[PDB]
């Protein structure tokens, strides 16, 4: 059940890597969060996961995921 | 042109024609600068990294790949 979400996430990485800049390479133009830390580690927990910050906040299915 | 240091670092300042009591205020010259940069920087092979003029921050950075 778990493997196959993690499958799910290596195969939207694959998808994303058919860009010269890959997608993970730069700061979306610059977000605070993203301007702290790194690119990758915002395209991960953002522009991938849209995660929140606690276990008893759930939302809403992220299509893409999906 | 003042304080020329091995650094490659200096200061200056432009005054008008045929008057040296005439200083151009700082905004114009940075306004000058920000018009006329690609064209400074190609007559020195410099990026504006390489050529930088402390006060004024380039701002022409548009990212784009998948439409
Ligand atoms: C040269 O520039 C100086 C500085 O702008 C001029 O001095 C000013 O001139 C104006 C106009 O006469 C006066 O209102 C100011 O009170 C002057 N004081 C300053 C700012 O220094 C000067 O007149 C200019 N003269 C020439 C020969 O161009
Ligand atoms: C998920 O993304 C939406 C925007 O599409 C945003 O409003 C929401 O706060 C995000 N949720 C989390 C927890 O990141």
């Amino acid at each position: 059940l778990y493997y196959n979400t993690i499958i799910s996430w290596i195969m939207w990485y694959l998808f994303n890597s058919f860009q010269e800049p890959l997608p993970w390479s730069d700061c979306p133009l610059y977000v605070d969060e993203c301007a702290r830390s790194s690119p990758v580690d915002y395209f991960w927990y953002r522009e991938t996961l849209n995660i929140s910050t606690s276990i008893s906040d759930s939302g809403s299915i992220q299509w893409w995921m999906l | 042109v003042a304080n020329l240091k091995p650094r490659i670092s200096f200061n200056f300042f432009v005054t008008a024609p045929k008057n040296v009591s005439d200083i151009i205020p700082r905004t114009e010259v940075e306004k000058a600068i920000r018009m006329s940069r690609s064209r400074i920087n190609d007559a020195f092979r410099l990026n504006d990294n390489s050529l930088e003029f402390l006060g004024i921050q380039p701002t022409l950075g548009p990212p784009n790949q998948p439409p």
